[PDB]
């Protein structure tokens, strides 16, 4: 995306193209979260 | 030694629940 | 209420004993400030937009624009506008931005060559006179201008760069009469395998549109929240602390408490980072002063009910909050969740998994019916 | 451009090794006690660096050495002087009236800068001289012939710069860092007292001075020094210009991945060159 | 045992954004997925000590 | 992507138009990796 | 350069292969309306 901040890009952009960045965020982001609750799965499991 | 990074953590979604046993009641069992 | 949300989130009509963790609250922000600095003269956009004569286009002006108050409603006075293409920013919130500097590449062109005038294009003014970069971002204004760049004998002061050993860089001027060369063998004037990089439009009246002289400003910015400079036309506001607001500070868009603070800035600094690169301080512009920034009081949401079957009554958990922040947000009315839980003075307990509301704290000991947390559980009982 | 005979002395760049020295602050951003991993024009630790000595010999050979050099990515720019003999700098590509030159100058009473097609003499220079014996001033006569189609003029930081003394050695650890990053000509600087004579060895950040939104295009550089007209060593009658002692050390920036520590004060401590 | 964490996928993608909050509701059942990976750590450590 | 050799997205097109392409090879190739990591630590549990 | 152009809807086709293909010849009798291409850089065409 343009940035990393999503208030700017909600406030530089109109909506149909903040909406890419927006997603492309979200993305990104999702993909963090899942990374990190499976590795948390797999410890969880060596823990218990 | 348990674990500025924690409010850095907690300032994005991110909160700590804290166990069901306190260390005293751990301290109690053992 | 609590107990709808719960079932909600279960997707059923009843709900078993326990503790569901069904949403998450957040304190709303009660005042929306602006902090803009003392500038007030406006920006000398006339004076570019209205200029009596402009440069060549291989000799495109660059005019610096800082220090100012840029109100774009001026641009739209004079607006016989042809091409109004802004790339990275909406023209409609040009208005509400602070740029920390302002590019104004102004020339003149073809009426046809305008398009030429955009990032990643390829073309004669494109290549070897005035070539965008890839990344860039801004606004690019062409309009005509034929009433005063054209004469019945031909306007031949404005000349553009035909050839060239090598395509132009981005934001790179080429002044040079070299002839240019065309093969192995050297140039030493007119002739075969040589020829002037420079040829004159000769701008006329009775041209057509297409062929008409168009003059091109392309304004860049340079988007970045540190140095502020060049901010919008908005009116500021008066500095609030100790409180849930939106601030604006010079474009810094955020919402959270502003309190005074011990981070020495020093004098070049204008606003601080914590460790995972998140905002922690900022320097108002008009007072100069340091401000830490800390969002408003967030968390979960849990629901401790002793069952459908027992009866709908709920308490509330809102993890790792005081029971005072949690009571002042109700009082002023600003936690997202709308729903708030009847309290009556002896229902509110601190835990130290957070503030339990609807739940009467007993000096008893039981085996643990609903796991709160911290040592505390709950369970429904006849008292 | 009028230059009196002398009997200058052909420059030897000596060598010497950079230290830590020439850290300067990536950007404004404020931060405390944390360890930050930062890419961007660095002067490599351990480095060699270029050495200049400008001096009038007692012999009337005056070392007057101010080869026009290099510029590349960044300059850092050490100096050791008591008489602010390093009097100013000039960039350009052609140094000519061709193209736009900048121009940096201490005017001892303000600092000026611009960016015009300058018409340098072969060696511009300062003309410091003593009017009535009661008044020292400086003039940029002796610099360039005429300026035209100037495009930017800053005269600003009233500040005489050495002003504590000359307790240790001149007080005058002169550090500066010349970049050019987007159009923007950036001076960072620092002024660090001495502990020894020369190029002590310690860690000093260099804080910001100022940025200069020049947008030209440089790619060689040159020392300007200051020429005073006699009555500067007492007990010598020759009436004939002479410098006073002056020792500059010349380093080049390149890419270079640093982690810098910054205390609870907001001040960069230590760093660290990933790949020395 | 270790430490229970709770992440609002909403407030970590979409911070207090209701238009990244309605984009991210096209992606389905994953911040609810999370959740509940989420809560049953915590149940599960609880259970182990 | 168009290819799937780096190379020949760099030696055929433009960078702001090679970008996307490049962009989409890293996508798939950080998946890649991920999921080879995940199954390593499933598998890695197993054995321990 | 040719004298004669075929018409729109039969369309003529010329093969071009055993030869070096140099590009900056084109840019003689140039008017250049449209030089748009799809899949492949203009300005890499000349080492390709
Ligand atoms: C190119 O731009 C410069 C910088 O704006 C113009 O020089 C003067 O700039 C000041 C400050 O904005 C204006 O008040 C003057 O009207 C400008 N002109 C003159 C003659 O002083 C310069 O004129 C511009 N050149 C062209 C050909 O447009
Ligand atoms: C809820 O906030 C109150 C008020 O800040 C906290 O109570 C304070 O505790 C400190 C430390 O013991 C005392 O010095 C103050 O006098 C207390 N203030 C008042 C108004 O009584 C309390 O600690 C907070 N709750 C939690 C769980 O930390
Ligand atoms: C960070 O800056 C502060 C402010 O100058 C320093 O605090 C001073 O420290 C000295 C040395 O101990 C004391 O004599 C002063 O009384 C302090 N001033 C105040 C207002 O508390 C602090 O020392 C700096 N940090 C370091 C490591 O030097
Ligand atoms: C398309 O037109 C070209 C000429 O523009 C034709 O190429 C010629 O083909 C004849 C076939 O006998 C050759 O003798 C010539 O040397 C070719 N070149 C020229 C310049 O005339 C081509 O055949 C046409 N294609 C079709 C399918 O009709
Ligand atoms: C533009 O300049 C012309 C010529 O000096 C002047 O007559 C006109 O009023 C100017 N327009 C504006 C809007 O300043
Ligand atoms: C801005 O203006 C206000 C009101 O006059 C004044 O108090 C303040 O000092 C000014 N700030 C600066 C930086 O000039
Ligand atoms: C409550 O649950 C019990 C079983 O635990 C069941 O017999 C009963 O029908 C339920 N409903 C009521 C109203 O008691
Ligand atoms: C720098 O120059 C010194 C002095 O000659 C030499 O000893 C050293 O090896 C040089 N360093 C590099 C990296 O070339
Ligand atoms: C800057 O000038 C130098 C020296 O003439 C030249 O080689 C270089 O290409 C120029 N840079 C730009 C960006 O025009
Ligand atoms: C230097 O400062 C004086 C005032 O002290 C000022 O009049 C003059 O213009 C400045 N510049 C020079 C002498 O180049
Ligand atoms: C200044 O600009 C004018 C007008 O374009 C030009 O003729 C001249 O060569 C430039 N340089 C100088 C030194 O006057
Ligand atoms: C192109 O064809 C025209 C018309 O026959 C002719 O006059 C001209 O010389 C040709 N040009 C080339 C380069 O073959």
């Amino acid at each position: 995306a343009i940035s990393s901040v999503l208030n700017d890009i909600l406030s530089r952009l109109d909506p149909p193209e903040a909406e890419v960045q927006i997603d492309r965020l979200i993305t990104g982001r999702l993909q963090s979260l899942q990374t990190y609750v499976t590795q948390q799965l797999i410890r969880a499991a060596e823990i218990r | 030694t348990l674990a500025d990074l924690i409010c850095a953590q907690k300032f994005n979604g991110l909160t700590v629940l804290p166990p069901l046993l306190t260390d005293e009641m751990i301290a109690q069992y053992t | 209420d609590p107990l709808s949300e719960t079932k909600c989130t279960l997707k059923s009509f009843t709900v078993e004993k326990g503790i569901y963790q069904t949403s998450n609250f957040r304190v709303q922000p009660t005042e929306s400030i602006v902090r803009f600095p003392n500038v007030t003269n406006l920006c000398p956009f006339h004076e570019v937009f209205n200029a009596t004569r402009f440069a060549s286009v291989y000799a495109w002006n660059r005019t610096r624009i800082s220090n100012c108050v840029a109100d774009y409603s001026v641009l739209y006075n004079f607006a016989p506008f042809f091409a109004f293409k802004c790339y990275g920013v909406s023209p409609t919130k040009l208005n509400d931005l602070c740029f920390t500097n302002v590019y104004a590449d102004s020339f003149v062109i073809k009426g046809n060559e305008v398009s030429q005038i955009a990032p990643g294009q390829t073309g004669n003014i494109a290549d070897y006179n005035y070539k965008l970069p890839d990344d860039f971002t801004g606004c690019v204004i062409a309009w005509n201008s034929n009433k005063l760049d054209s004469k019945h004998s031909g306007n031949y002061d404005y000349w553009y760069r035909s050839f060239r050993k090598s395509k132009l860089k981005p934001f790179e001027r080429d002044i040079s009469t070299e002839i240019y060369q065309a093969g192995n063998k050297p140039c030493k004037g007119k002739g075969p395998n040589c020829y002037f990089p420079l040829q004159s439009y000769g701008f006329r009246p009775t041209y057509g549109v297409g062929h008409q002289p168009y003059r091109v400003v392309v304004l860049s910015f340079e988007l970045l929240h540190a140095p502020a400079t060049v901010c919008g036309p908005k009116k500021s506001t008066n500095l609030v602390k100790n409180k849930c607001v939106n601030f604006n500070f010079n474009g810094l868009t955020g919402t959270g408490v502003l309190t005074k603070s011990n981070k020495k800035f020093l004098p070049f600094q204008q606003f601080g980072r914590d460790i995972v690169d998140t905002t922690d301080a900022v320097r108002d512009p008009q007072t100069l002063e340091i401000l830490d920034i800390t969002p408003c009081s967030f968390g979960g949401v849990s629901v401790i009910t002793p069952g459908t079957n027992t009866s709908n009554q709920v308490a509330v958990l809102y993890q790792g909050v005081n029971c005072t922040e949690v009571s002042v947000a109700i009082h002023a009315d600003q936690l997202t969740p709308t729903w708030r839980v009847y309290s009556t003075g002896s229902n509110v307990f601190q835990t130290r998994a957070g503030c339990l509301i609807g739940a009467e704290y007993v000096n008893n000991s039981y085996e643990c019916d609903i796991p709160i947390g911290a040592g505390i559980c709950a369970s429904y009982q006849t008292q | 451009c009028v230059m009196p005979l002398f009997n200058l002395i052909t420059t030897t760049q000596s060598y010497t090794n950079s230290f830590t020295r020439g850290v300067y602050y990536p950007d404004k951003v404020f931060r405390s006690s944390v360890l930050h991993l930062t890419q961007d024009l660095f002067l490599p630790f351990f480095s060699n660096v270029t050495w200049f000595h400008a001096i009038s010999g007692t012999n009337g050979t005056k070392r007057f050495d101010n080869p026009v050099l290099p510029f590349n990515d960044g300059v850092y720019f050490a100096s050791t002087e008591k008489s602010n003999i390093i009097r100013g700098w000039i960039f350009g590509t052609t140094l000519d009236s061709k193209t736009q030159s900048l121009l940096i100058v201490n005017n001892a009473t303000n600092v000026f800068i611009k960016v015009c097609e300058f018409q340098f003499c072969n060696d511009p220079f300062l003309d410091v001289y003593h009017k009535n014996n009661k008044s020292w001033m400086e003039s940029e006569s002796g610099v360039y012939s005429s300026a035209n189609n100037c495009t930017f003029e800053y005269v600003s930081q009233p500040f005489l710069m050495d002003l504590e003394g000359k307790q240790g050695n001149f007080k005058n650890l002169r550090e500066f860092v010349f970049k050019n990053i987007d159009g923007y000509f950036k001076i960072y600087s620092k002024h660090t007292p001495i502990i020894g004579r020369d190029f002590p060895q310690g860690f000093s950040a260099l804080e910001p001075l100022v940025d200069l939104p020049i947008g030209i295009n440089i790619t060689r550089f040159q020392t300007l020094l200051a020429l005073n007209r006699s009555y500067l060593t007492p007990g010598d009658s020759s009436s004939g210009w002479t410098a006073g002692a002056a020792d500059y050390y010349v380093g080049y920036l390149q890419p270079r991945t640093f982690l810098l520590k910054y205390n609870e004060n907001g001040t960069i401590t230590d760093a660290v060159d990933c790949a020395l | 045992s270790m430490t229970k964490t709770s992440v609002d996928c909403t407030m970590y993608i979409c911070g207090d954004s209701t238009e990244c909050s309605n984009l991210l509701l096209q992606y389905g059942s994953f911040c609810t997925q999370l959740k509940r990976a989420l809560t049953g750590i915590a149940v599960e450590q609880d259970k182990n000590t």
